[PDB]
């Protein structure tokens, strides 16, 4: 996160750490949506242009963290994966259309003061909150600066949702309905963005009708970090909701 | 685990459940033209 | 894509 701040303890108890078994190292972010289900971005797991092709067995999931490097004794939980699922129609070839994936944990995780899941939007919530100028929040343990160091604890930043055409006019990549872009314009004064290491993370919103936190997006792609005139792209969770409902229904929860 | 995430989904143990506000949620609430 | 860790106790490494 670029231009963010230090997250308070217990501020995003759904946040999750994709951790590389060996070399032991952080991979991406993700989030707790149930006691057995993690949600991330397909590109975190698979990206052939780079030989990125992970397995159930290649990685570790850590939940309840604040500190990036330290092994948080008696606070953090570590789990293992049972099965991995990617959207069948995920477009790794062109523009990351449908960058989304589901992960099922070996054993279900127990909730605590530092561990709790988020909600998934409904057509209405989604309709009502998913609007331009409305702010959402991003979290993660990724880089603090585009090129250079790294953060000590989870970082946070709130951004505004931008209008389709602006997004579109911001780049040469072919954009689909399963995306949205976020951030400040240049005439705005304020800055901030995600960066390397934030991917797969959660972009969220708080409902003003019932007070809950919903996951509207997954950190997908972008060009640079907090470059002026640039925005971050997010997978449109709602639009892919049916796929998720399925796999969850079909695979046990 | 599905629509609307979960049952107790979305309410933070160290905030919502204790009626405590984090340091930046007003920002959000306000962007909705007027959160409440 | 935008175009030093403390050890973990093996007990976890399946
Ligand atoms: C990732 O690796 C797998 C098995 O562990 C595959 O069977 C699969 O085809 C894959 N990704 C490819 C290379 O795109």
């Amino acid at each position: 996160i670029v231009e963010g701040s230090d997250a308070e303890i217990g501020m995003s108890p759904w946040q999750v750490m994709l951790f590389r078994k060996s070399p032991q190292e952080l991979l991406c972010g993700a989030s707790l949506i149930s006691d057995r289900w993690v949600l991330t971005a397909a590109h975190c797991l698979l990206y052939p242009p780079w030989d990125k092709n992970f397995t159930e067995n290649d990685l570790l999931v850590r939940i309840g963290k604040h500190s990036r490097t330290r092994y948080e004794r008696n606070i953090e939980k570590i789990s293992m994966l049972e099965k991995i699922y990617i959207h069948p129609r995920y477009n790794w070839r062109e523009n990351l259309d449908r960058d989304i994936a589901l992960m099922k944990l070996k054993k279900p995780v127990a909730f605590s003061d530092y561990i709790h899941p988020v909600c998934l939007p409904d057509r209405e919530t989604a309709a009502s909150l998913l609007q331009a100028g409305y702010k959402g929040r991003v979290t993660g343990w990724g880089n603090l600066k585009e090129t250079w160091g790294q953060p000590s604890v989870l970082q946070v930043v709130n951004l505004p949702i931008v209008e389709r055409p602006v997004c579109k006019d911001s780049t040469r990549i072919r954009i689909t309905d399963n995306m949205f872009c976020a951030g400040y314009k240049p005439d705005e004064g304020k800055r901030g963005d995600a960066c390397e290491g934030d991917s797969g993370g959660p972009f969220v919103m708080k409902s003003p009708f019932n007070n809950r936190w919903y996951q509207m997006g997954i950190v997908s792609w972008g060009e640079g970090c907090d470059r002026d005139g640039k925005y971050g792209f997010y997978t449109h969770v709602f639009r892919l909701k049916k796929w998720i409902q399925k796999v969850i229904d079909q695979f046990g929860e | 685990t599905f629509g609307s995430g979960e049952a107790d989904c979305g309410l933070r143990p160290l905030f919502e459940k204790k009626s405590l506000e984090d340091k930046t949620e007003r920002e959000l609430l306000e962007s909705y033209i007027d959160g409440r | 894509x935008r175009a030093d860790y403390e050890e973990i106790p093996a007990a976890y490494a399946x």
